[PDB]
Formats: C-alpha cells, structure tokens, sequence
RNA sequence: CUUGAGUCUCGUAGAGGGGGGUAGAAUUCCAGGUGUAGCGGUGAAAUGCGUAGAGAUCUGGAGGAAUACCGGUGGCGAAGGCGGCCCCCUGGACGAAGACUGACGCUCAGGUGCGAAAGCGUGGGGAGCAAACAGGAUUAGAUACCCUGGUAGUCCACGCCGUAAACGAUGUCGACUUGGAGGUUGUGCCCUUGAGGCGUGGCUUCCGGAGCUAACGCGUUAAGUCGACCGCCUGGGGAGUAC
C-alpha cells in the first residue's frame, strides 16, 4: 500500500547508494514505515484480522533482519535502531 | 489522484436545476484540483421500472479525475439533495479519457 | 538440498535409476564430487564431471548392466540428526564386503575396505550396494 | 474492451425480466463472464434494466 | 559467494478482510376501496382465523432478514470461512525482465493469536422462522408423529466461550521420479485481426504408469523415493470418565 516515491525516498535515505533496495537497513526502513502506518489502520477498526496478520508478517521479518544485523555487524545495526528509532 | 466516473439521474421533475446543480459541483471539484477529462449527456432515456413513481430521467454523467477525499463531500451533498436519487461514483484501474 | 544435501545426491541416484535414466544430475558440492569419486573408482557408475564457475553443476552417469541398474541400495547412514562415527575395527561390512561403505576418514573420503586397511575409521557416509 | 455503458451487447446476454444468461450457452472465457455479469448488474442498478 | 530467503521496479486476478452509506425482489400489518362465506390443516379432524368484511387486488407506509440470474468442473483466505451494487481503508498471492542484499534459512515444546454453530453476558433490534411452552387428535396409552400459535435465540454492538465428521478423517518445509485428459489465471514467440499456432509460469479437477499399500486406493497437489523438525499412537470397554 505504501506509495512508490515513499519508497523510492526510503531507499535513497537509508540506502548505501541509490536504488540499494535489499540492504538490511532499506530492507528494515521500508517495514517499520509499513509497521507505523498500518498502526494507523487498525487503531481506528480493532476488528480487521485477515489484514492484521500481514503486518504481523511485517513485525515478524522486521525482527529477524535486525537480529540479522546485530549478529553481523553491530555497528550499523547500533546507529540504526535509533536513526531509525526502534527497539524502545 | 486517480479516474473517476460520476453517473447521475435529473428526473424531469428535477429537470428545473439541472444546470446550477452541475455548474456548482464542478466549480467545487475545479476549486478541490480537480479538472474534467470528459464530460457527456445521454439525455432522457426510459425507466425499466418506475423508479420512485417516476419513468423518465435526464442520464447526465460528469466523470472527473479527483483525488482521494474531494469525492466524499459531493457524495455527501447527493444524500443531501433530492435533485439526484442516485449518483454511483466509479473507479478506472487504468486510464481512459475518451467517451462513446 | 535444503538441509541434507549428500542425502540428496543419493536420492537423485537412486530414483534416476529407478527411473533408467541415463545421467542425474546436482548442484555440486566438494563433498559431493569426493563420494562420486569414490563411487566411480568402485564401478558403480561411469563417470561425472563439474561444469561451471559461480554454480557448479555435477553430472553423474548411471551404469546398466543390462536393463538393471548397478545399484541396488544407496542409504544414507550418518544424516544431520544422527551422525554416525566408526573407529576402524568397527567400521561396516555392507553386504557381506560385497557392497561398500564409503566413509570420511581424516586422510579424505574413502571406501571401507580402504579404511579398515589404513586402520583408520571416521565418519559413515553411505551404503552403497 | 467491453464495459456497461453500451446496452447494445448487453441485450443479448439477457431475458425479457433481466436474467444474466449462463455462459454455459454462450461462450464467454470465463473473464468476461465477471465483467460482463458486473455491467449487466451495474446496468440494472443504474436503470437502464429491471 | 549467490543458487535458498528476502528487498525493489511493473502489471494481473480475486465472494480475502474492516468500515460507510446504498437498491429491489420477496415479507407482515396498517393506511382504503374493491367482498361476503370463507382462511386454515393432518393418519384424520381439529386447534386456531373469519361474515364484526375475513383472503386477493392496486395503493403508500412501516421493518427486518437475505441478496434469486451471473454461479461454475469458478475464486480468494492459515484455517474457521467469504457471494447485490459502489466508495474508503486494508492483507496476501502471482507473472515478466532487471537491480539489490548476502544464508539473513526451515521447524518449532512452551507461549501468543485467530477460531462454525449453539451458548453466555451486557445493551438494542425484532418481517419470516423457531428449541421451550401453550389447543386439538394421536397411541398400546401420547408428554407419538402433526398441524396452530409461539418465547429465548436468530440480527447489531461490545465482552465471554474455544468447541465441530473444525475432514483431504492426509503436520510443516525442501528435493527427486513416467503419462494422458481438463479448468482458472498470468506471460513469450510467431498468426502483430480476437481467439489463434507454438511456448512458458502459478493455482486447480480427473484418469492412470512405476512405486507404494492389507486392501481400498494414492500416484509429480503421492499414500513413491528421501532429508529436517514437530505433534501423536500402543488390545476393546471403563473413558476423554473420576481426581
């Protein structure tokens, strides 16, 4: 659901270069603004489930890139967990 | 930002406004960034059944590009106005301009 | 394959002989190419040979002795679940010698009766019969 | 290609009372047997038939 | 490292879901006339309606339920399950080339969440129906069967329940192994007519080979040949019962 330039933005912001789509960090930008707006979605309908359990699949792979990240390479993962915010 | 297709009926008894009514709907869309690709009147055709005691309506369809929200208000308006019963807005999923 | 990857080339064996199929093919693997090795050197099939760079491809050739494929069993002994280690006097006869073991000893990938001569065991990899 | 707003073919794909008729007759692909059905309810939801 | 897994770019199909209004068919009474000996039903009456105007007609209303054709050998969904039209939000799937990451995987006890129907609780709603219950007759006696009404319920909001022959009675994931007949949905080449002719994917129905199976059968969507992990079984009854 997430716009085409949003992503396009996303991939140039946290992207080593442009277009570096499948990077660990643009991978886990993309899900957490997915995560956010969808949190959007279902504050306001509490009894939507079938789409409920995407984002659960968004949380779910969102949690094993970063644990990817922090077992590979601490460093970037320490700066993005709060250039990007997460872990709170 | 994307097609849409407005169909709605004017019966004759509400024949009386049919340009003001028009002509207020489109200034707004136009004021909301909303511009017409099309636009086309099929007339007073025939009523397969008699809808709302009635078996005659002036078919005019306005069919304007708009975005997501400035839709809501003139559908708003329609329930709020007996010059048209039934205005079914449309969607494209793709992009045509050309009428027939 | 997705875990097992030597049960998978002896699976690929096995049904492309069931299957009279003429040569089976697999994602190489060093391991893979040290078990064709052996297999070959022990006239259980024709040949192989690895083709490509980035992906390497193994391409065994299976042997007929008429209408009947040469082998009868191929089973995986050790398996990711149960790793199965013989020190060299108790390393295995399959069918009574007429078969082999093929086993890793820490001086390469062997047959059994290799193995029990350089009295050294390891790990069982097969049964080929 | 085909849509509700043109009633000519939608005439033949109907009865006197406004029964959508089965392709199982007709010969439809089974794709514009949805759209079409969808222009015929479409169509009657709109009035141009019962 | 790039083959698994994922990210990206672009399109396709869909009863996938939550909302929001939306319209008719049918539905009963009233609002009136049109009409007077009927309405009603079973093993049979009868019970209940009606001559106080009863049914039906058209007329408008009321209000709820559900969306006849399409419709399917269809589809989508993890499963439960999803079917009028249209908008908003939303999920997943698939196909084509390309780019990117760089094993990021699979499975999962515990845990967590979803979960038909009935049911419960709290507020509503109640057009039809319908356990209970209320008339008649039963039948060997009738608390048979039945028919006549009929309340919970059914419907909505929120909470609980957490169960089904919840079934393909077939755990999840991967690989490999002959065919034939279809359906649905993409897409490439060439007919650059729409299909077309030839590919090539995904889903799906049915035959059948080897193999497997006790047999029935299954059979590339395996119940074949294997590998990873999980769940489970161990004579029938007692009993999915007691504690």
């Amino acid at each position: 659901s997430l716009s085409t330039e949003a992503t396009a933005k996303i991939v140039s912001e946290f992207g080593r270069d442009a277009n570096d789509t499948g990077s660990t960090e643009v991978q886990v930008a993309l899900l957490t603004a997915q995560i956010n707006h969808l949190q959007g979605h279902f504050a306001e309908h509490k009894k939507d489930h079938h789409s409920r359990r995407g984002l659960l699949r968004m949380v779910s792979q969102r949690r094993k890139l970063l644990d990817y990240l922090k077992r590979k390479d601490v460093a970037r993962y320490t700066r993005l967990i709060e250039r990007l915010g997460l872990r709170r | 930002m994307r097609h849409y297709e407005i169909v709605f009926m004017v019966h004759p008894d509400q024949s009386e406004q049919v340009p003001g009514m028009i002509e207020r709907y489109t200034a707004a869309i136009t004021g909301a960034e909303g511009k017409i690709h099309r636009l086309e009147d099929w007339g007073r055709r025939q009523l397969a059944y008699p809808i709302n005691k009635l078996h005659k309506a002036h078919y005019v369809l306005m069919n304007v590009e708009a975005p997501q929200e400035v839709i809501d208000e003139l559908e708003t308006t329609f329930r709020f106005n007996d010059a048209v019963i039934r205005s079914m807005v449309m969607r494209t999923k793709h992009a045509v301009t050309e009428a027939s | 394959s997705m875990q097992d990857p030597i049960a998978d080339m002896l699976t690929r064996i096995r049904n492309g002989q069931a299957a009279n199929k003429a040569a089976v093919t697999m994602p190489s693997s060093k391991l893979k190419v040290a078990i064709a090795n052996v297999l070959k050197e022990e006239g259980f099939i024709e040949d192989f040979k690895v083709e490509g760079d980035t992906k390497p491809e193994l391409e065994l050739t299976l042997k007929y002795f008429q209408g009947k494929a040469v082998v009868e069993s191929i089973q995986r002994v050790s398996r990711p679940g149960l790793r199965i280690y013989k020190r060299k006097d108790e390393l295995p006869k399959v069918m009574a010698g007429l078969g082999i073991a093929v086993v890793s000893t820490s001086k390469g990938v062997m047959t059994d009766r290799a193995a029990r001569q350089a009295g050294l065991g390891g790990e069982i990899i097969c049964y080929v019969a | 290609e085909i849509d509700y707003k043109d009633i000519a073919t939608l005439k033949n794909y109907i009865t006197e009372s406004g029964k959508i008729v089965p392709s199982r007759i007709t010969g439809t692909r089974a794709k514009y047997q949805r759209q079409l059905a969808r222009a015929i309810k479409r169509a009657r939801y709109l009035s141009l038939l019962p």
